[PDB]
């Protein structure tokens, strides 16, 4: 019964770096989106 | 008329000029209050032309002159020790420069057949650059990493360590505030360091046109004794804010932009300026002073600086440097924080010289240091979720372990050759493997210090030469198992 | 020599000058019959000048005309603008008669060379304990302000405004970008309630202002505390001024929609192109000089919860020291309300302060963090397990936590607690007693809200 | 007659003619007394050309003289440039006097009709593992290289040229495209030490150039290996050519520096609107045909590690074989960084390279996906759990990756090992028995940076 | 007491005739002063003092203050509470109360997400009990 | 039966002879009707009934019915089916049969991924067997 605990601790911990890392490529590609939705609105602005 | 014009319009530091007929491309113009210009555009009917100064002194009707000349400093061993700015006028107050020369600011790189190839080695003082990511004269390397992780620190260190060798140096400091500059000049006057180095500012509060023109200068300044057969170092700080700068220009232009809104021709700027630090032949040192100085080699070594945002290596810019350089030390912030300083990131960095700009014994035994050490890094990280641990696996951890501890170094306290000889000869024979891994800087250090003591001739003669021989190993391996016997850590 | 309004698109407004009478870049303009100042923005050519207009458009028309003044916007300065309130243009909106000195200053100015930088880095004392033990300031640094509302964040800038007045005998200034109506009058009738008005000067900008206001209120008071660092008594030892900015995110925002309207390209993520030269250029005035030191405080919001945004990261270039203030803390009573463990100052380095100052403070940091580690198996797996030095180091961080309040000086008038006025010098030997564990008998209510280690001991011997 | 210059932007410039003299599309222009020569891209109506400058345009100023020469840019061609060094108009760069030819050839012409082509039937061995058994290589195809900076491409190229160009009987030519001048002469000097130098033909135009140069520089190496492989003898056949080109990339990147100059609008990120049919252009030439065959190998250069990216997808369709490297790979210290689950190749069926190689490909693959689609769950949660045959293949996959690496001649300055050759059939044999599970009690250190097995073997014993 | 059924449409039209003026865009087609349109609206929104109400009056009214309340209501796709107009009107307001889909249709009819909803004045604006 | 190989390719000439023609660009600088360029093509093939036949040949053809099949080939990046190209034509067809890298790489071969394959015609074209 006292290894149990072991595990889940591990794996919360585990878990918790995946959200970390899954939250920084989150936010650079939300940046790259609203980077391209600028530059497509501006583009089609300038053409006409 | 055909050499006078007056202003049109003005705004964000950029105006438009009408009447400059015979103006050339990047010809300087002057105007009414003492200020100069640089053409950009000759269009049909216009001249554009930016502002090299302050341009809210500058209204519509006043009047521009063409010079005849194109953009140009002053250049010679009269510039060490000063302060200066982007144009080569003084700031530090100690007077006027007499510099006996000028030189053309936008030049070409000397061709395929008019080089060398890199072999003599240029000591930085770190442990870990030397024996992993060696640099050699000529060769251009990049320091790259976040924000306040050590870039500073170690170019400045690279400077410092310059004080024997001969070797001008040269610091560009480019979208910096004025008491960062006023501080790096203190600690380098106070070492004595500024007495072979030239310092050029171009702070936050200037106009982006200086911003972007200042490394131009500074290499044009740097590249006066590789011309004639001397040694130089020039390092630019902040090489992005130059980026930023030319970005800025080009939006206001109205040119259509790339990723993450970086003008297209991004790459041929940094490639114009990263190409020009080189080694020359004897040849071409010939006949470009017509004979006065024979059977000599110039060089120029560059250490240019990039910051990434979250350690992101594979951004726009900083992969479009890492492609124009001959190498890239990575300082990675996890390290940092961590305790290992300085934090040099084994798997990432990388040099394209190799084992051929270091000295012989340095080379011989630095022999595969940097993959093993990326091996053990990526056995370590997979040996989490396992228990049953081999022999071999448990022997390279407990050997990764030691050679990372042993890559600890600290700031202003360089070494000599004959230091990492010894320590990476210890560390590659064995000696340290039933040291404990607390232990390790205390028994590196006083492993040094009692070498130094009771072998100064060998240590010396170690450091003049730098050769390899079976007798110097041998000695080597006595002094090191005497440590060992009597001396207590 | 006068002009005309040829054109009105919102907020951007054109006047067409005369060839020989073209006026400057940004100058100031006065439109004949109204009272409405335009600033200039840029040239066109022809005579023609694209401007701005302070203040709101609606009743104007084209054909109206504007005389120029050859001069920027001009403000009042001096020591009458004291305990008064001002809005961008430097008229008092406090109805409390007009401001009585005549000294006026352009608000456009150089930054100062690099031949008039200090020849040193001094340290900026404060009073309170947490803060120049953990994150030391430093004369003409910028330090940023975290963590909102509920925590308190006005009653440390009134204990800020009244120590600096009090040890070093300074002013203050607090200009506010785009504050709310509602809680710049609850702050202001704050400040009247203690005795601190009459030693600080507002300029106050709103939200509901075009953002051209919300765009040059800053540099109104970066020009009073300028004219304030500037002016020296006997011997010229010069005077240190306290500058206060209410968000320099907004500061921002304002600078890309002013861009926005001027009609630019963007860049990155919808950013203007000159956000860097913008910020660099209002945080190059603020610097220590020979004569005296300006010191600003910011408060400091994080976009969408991602530091590697452009303006964060922009704002991060210049910050010295970061003051995060955390809502479990104040939970727990203990104020004011400072993460230790999160709060830095790059000012916090061996060759700065000294060898003994950083290595108290890195124990300090040290024993806070194995407390928290151990924090999880205390509550998870028992008491029984924690014994010997875990809980020497239990109690030693108890008794840390505890030390780290103190009474204000503003807050006497509330609880009648005068406060108290802690000298640095004070808190190292007290924090290294504790740490040597010479008083590791002293219960741990000894040490709360009590000034100095004397306080303690006294505390302790009644107790 | 002659025109004169009206506008100069950066690398473009125009000039105007009178209206019975307009040159032609690709025609060439020299400037009168300077050595600037300009290539016609457009015809803009009322006898207006706009052209690209073939140099730096320092000095030039509106007004000058322009005379045409009614030609395309001719460079030489044949056996007199075998041995020397040139630039894009053929000029000699190597200080050595002129060239000794006379024959002169148009850098711009047709692709071959569809009747002309020929099918490749020889494979082609190089002595790597990997590359031998997951990706071959077919006599007289077209092989693509495919990384981002700094992963390997140039050592990759360089074991490839030592490997087979030195034991080939035949021509060579190398174009360098946007690469650095160190390596060029470190190349030229490698070959001229030995005596390999009377079998190659180079040009150089690098990344210090203007975008004029870097533009046009790979028409001229194709235009050199395009007549030496329709070249015959009096009773003598013809000669197989190899070709080299280093990082076609920087040509797409040139016409992409100067599309907004040329008056067109963007498309996709800020590309030219003109990318595949430009890419094409070239691409078709290179190829080999029924009188003459050309092997050629390319380095394509990956943008911010972006496989997406328009410019290498657009590639990708015109290669036999493709190579791709990945940095996860090089960054763990396995070299060659070689992807085996992205790298293809045409010959790669049972019908041309037997049953046994395509069965032990096949197998080999599939371990590789078994063993990455099972890293996730073994990562978050522990290793135990697993059944014993993930297990097996857990321990077969890195054993199996380890197995790829190699230690390559031209990398003895990097490491200081001697460099190793691998015949194909002990490749087979060894992935054969690594499969079968006769080294299952073998550790996975002896599996690292080896040649054949019995390197293992003996590396395992003598651990 | 004033009730704004749904800014967001607002902002929708705003950006409509914007667009249709040819005014430059920003960041989705929006003008540069969606931020001046719903702060100068929800500023209005205020408690007056005695002596503005005695001014306004000339007297007729002595000793009354005057007030004004708002309750505005803005719609979010899947909790996206990251938008530009979104965003811009929480950073305004004095508070926020949280509506979730995964509560109404569990069968909660307040469906008020008391986790992340908040109110700045407290409990001053409550009675004793 | 007619097979083109790839539309991305024909939809990428067009939008290049659109943009050379400056024509106001859209979505991933697409034209505005690449929608209506592949409709209006893969409209045509049907199935036509006996009495067109007969009217078309004017009496020479009786009693048969002809057919037009299309099978044409679209190219996606890394797996990403929701961009403006491959949606039309995947609205505008009937089925569709996705094939997945991962599959192959595994041995799977034909890589056809059933869970998201459909034929709306179904069993009505099918032998009884
Ligand atoms: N080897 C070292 N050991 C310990 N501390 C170090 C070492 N090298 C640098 N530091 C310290 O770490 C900090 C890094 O400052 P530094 O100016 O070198 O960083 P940076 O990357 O240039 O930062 P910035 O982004 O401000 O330019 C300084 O406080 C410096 O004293
Ligand atoms: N087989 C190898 N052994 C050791 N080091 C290698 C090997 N292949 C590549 N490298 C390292 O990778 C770096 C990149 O090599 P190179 O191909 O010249 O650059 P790029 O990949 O940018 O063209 C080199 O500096 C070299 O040290
Ligand atoms: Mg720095
Ligand atoms: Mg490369």
């Amino acid at each position: 019964q006292s290894a149990r605990m072991v595990a889940m601790k591990a794996a919360t911990d585990n878990a918790g770096q995946l959200i970390k890392d899954l939250q920084l490529i989150y936010n650079k590609l939300r940046q790259a989106a609203i980077t391209q939705e600028i530059s497509e609105i501006v583009g089609g602005a300038a053409a006409v | 008329a055909k050499n006078e014009g007056t202003i049109v319009m003005v705004s964000d530091g950029i105006v438009r000029i009408h009447g400059l007929a015979d103006a050339m491309y990047g010809e300087m113009i002057e105007f009414d209050g003492g200020l100069f210009g640089m053409a950009l555009n000759l269009e049909q009917d216009s001249v554009g032309a930016v502002v090299l100064g302050n341009y809210l002194s500058l209204q519509e009707g006043q009047k521009a002159r063409c010079t005849g000349r194109v953009l140009e400093v002053p250049v010679g061993p009269e510039l060490l020790g000063r302060v200066v700015d982007a144009l080569g006028n003084p700031i530090d107050g100690k007077g006027p420069i007499d510099a006996k020369l000028t030189d053309a600011v936008e030049k070409v790189a000397p061709g395929v057949i008019w080089r060398q190839s890199v072999d003599q080695p240029v000591q930085t003082g770190y442990k870990s650059v030397d024996t992993m990511i060696p640099v050699g004269r000529g060769q251009r390397e990049l320091i790259i990493g976040d924000r306040q992780t050590g870039k500073t620190a170690m170019a400045i260190d690279a400077i410092i360590a310059q004080k024997n060798s001969g070797i001008k140096c040269v610091y560009v400091a480019i979208g910096q505030k004025q008491s960062t500059i006023a501080n790096v000049v203190r600690k380098l006057e106070e070492t004595g360091a500024m007495a072979y180095t030239t310092v050029v500012a171009a702070a936050a509060a200037d106009p982006a046109a200086m911003q972007y023109l200042a490394p131009y200068s500074g290499c044009t300044m740097g590249e006066y004794f590789r011309d004639r057969g001397e040694d130089a170092l020039i390092i630019y700080d902040d090489l992005s804010k130059q980026a930023v700068a030319y970005r800025q220009i080009s939006l206001l232009l109205r040119r259509p932009p790339g990723r993450e809104a970086y003008p297209g021709d991004v790459f041929y700027l940094h490639s114009r300026l990263l190409e020009r630090a080189s080694r020359v032949s004897a040849e071409y040192v010939e006949k470009f002073t017509n004979g006065a100085v024979t059977g000599k080699t110039g060089s120029l070594t560059a250490l240019p600086i990039i910051e990434t945002q979250a350690g992101d290596v594979s951004a726009f810019v900083p992969t479009n440097v890492i492609s124009i350089t001959d190498g890239q030390i990575f300082l990675e912030t996890s390290l940092f924080n961590a305790g290992i300083r300085p934090a040099v990131n084994a798997g990432i960095s990388v040099s394209r010289v190799g084992g051929s700009a270091q000295t012989k014994i340095i080379k011989k035994l630095s022999g595969g240091i940097r993959t093993a050490l990326a091996q053990y890094r990526e056995l370590a990280a997979f040996a989490q979720f396992a228990s049953d641990l081999d022999e071999a696996t448990r022997k390279q951890l407990e050997h990764g372990q030691r050679v990372t501890e042993l890559m600890k170094q600290k700031q202003y306290a360089p070494y000599s050759i004959a230091d990492q000889a010894v320590s990476v000869y210890a560390s590659n024979e064995g000696y340290m493997a039933d040291v404990e891994v607390k232990k390790i800087v205390d028994f590196d250090a006083a492993l040094i210090a009692y070498f130094r003591s009771e072998y100064a001739p060998l240590m010396k003669q170690i450091d003049e030469t730098g050769d390899y021989n079976k007798d110097i190993e041998a000695a080597i391996k006595a002094g090191i198992e005497s440590f060992k016997a009597t001396q207590t850590y | 020599s006068s002009g005309r309004i040829i054109q009105i698109i919102g907020a951007v407004i054109d006047v067409e000058f005369e060839r020989t009478s073209v006026p400057k870049i940004y100058d100031a303009l006065q439109v004949d019959g109204t009272e409405t100042t335009l600033e200039v923005q840029q040239q066109l050519g022809d005579g023609v000048v694209r401007t701005i207009a302070m203040g709101s458009t609606e009743g104007l028309k084209r054909g109206l005309t504007v005389t120029s003044t050859n001069a920027p916007i001009s403000v009042p300065v001096g020591t009458a603008t004291l305990g008064r309130i001002m809005d961008v243009l430097g008229r008092p909106i406090d109805e409390a008669g007009p401001v009585a000195t005549e000294e006026r200053l352009p608000i456009h100015r150089q930054a100062p060379s690099y031949a008039e930088q200090a020849a040193s880095t001094d340290l900026l004392e404060t009073g309170i304990k947490v803060i120049d033990l953990l994150c030391p300031f430093a004369k003409g640094g910028k330090v940023g302000l975290f963590g909102g509302a509920g925590v308190g964040k006005t009653v440390n800038m009134m204990e800020l405004i009244n120590n600096i007045a009090k040890a070093h005998s300074g002013l203050s200034v607090f200009a506010g970008v785009g504050e709310r109506t509602r809680e710049g009058n609850d702050f202001y009738h704050e400040m009247k309630d203690s005795n601190v008005l009459d030693k600080v000067a507002m300029v106050y900008g709103q939200m509901n202002e075009p953002p051209g206001n919300r765009l040059r209120v800053a540099l109104t008071g970066l020009t009073m505390a300028e004219y304030f660092r500037d002016e020296k008594d006997e011997n010229g030892k010069g005077r240190d001024v306290l500058l206060f900015v209410d968000n320099i995110y907004r500061y921002t925002l304002a600078g890309t929609e002013v861009s926005a309207l001027l009609g630019r390209m963007p860049s990155a993520v919808g950013y203007q192109p000159t956000l860097a030269e913008e910020m660099g250029v209002l945080q190059e005035r603020i610097t220590s000089t020979k004569s005296g030191s300006i010191t600003s405080i910011q408060a400091v919001y994080v976009p969408a919860d991602d530091l590697t945004d452009p303006s964060p990261a922009t704002t991060f270039a210049h910050l010295d020291a970061t003051v995060v203030l955390s809502r479990d803390i104040a939970s727990s009573g203990i104020y004011p309300a400072i993460d230790p463990l999160d709060s830095t100052s790059r000012q916090l380095d061996p060759l700065v302060v000294g060898q003994e100052h950083y290595e108290i403070a890195r124990a300090v940091q040290n024993v806070l963090q194995r407390y928290k580690e151990l924090k999880d198996i205390i509550a998870i797996l028992g008491m029984d397990e924690l014994a010997e030095e875990d809980k020497l180091v239990v109690y030693r961080a108890r008794k840390i936590q505890r030390f780290f309040s103190q009474p204000f000086h503003v807050a006497e008038v509330f609880t009648g607690a005068p406060g108290k006025l802690v000298p640095l010098k004070e808190t190292i030997r007290g924090f290294k007693g504790l740490l040597a564990g010479e008083y590791d008998h002293i219960p741990e209510q000894a040490f709360y809200m009590v000034g100095g280690i004397d306080e303690v001991i006294a505390k302790a011997e009644k107790l």
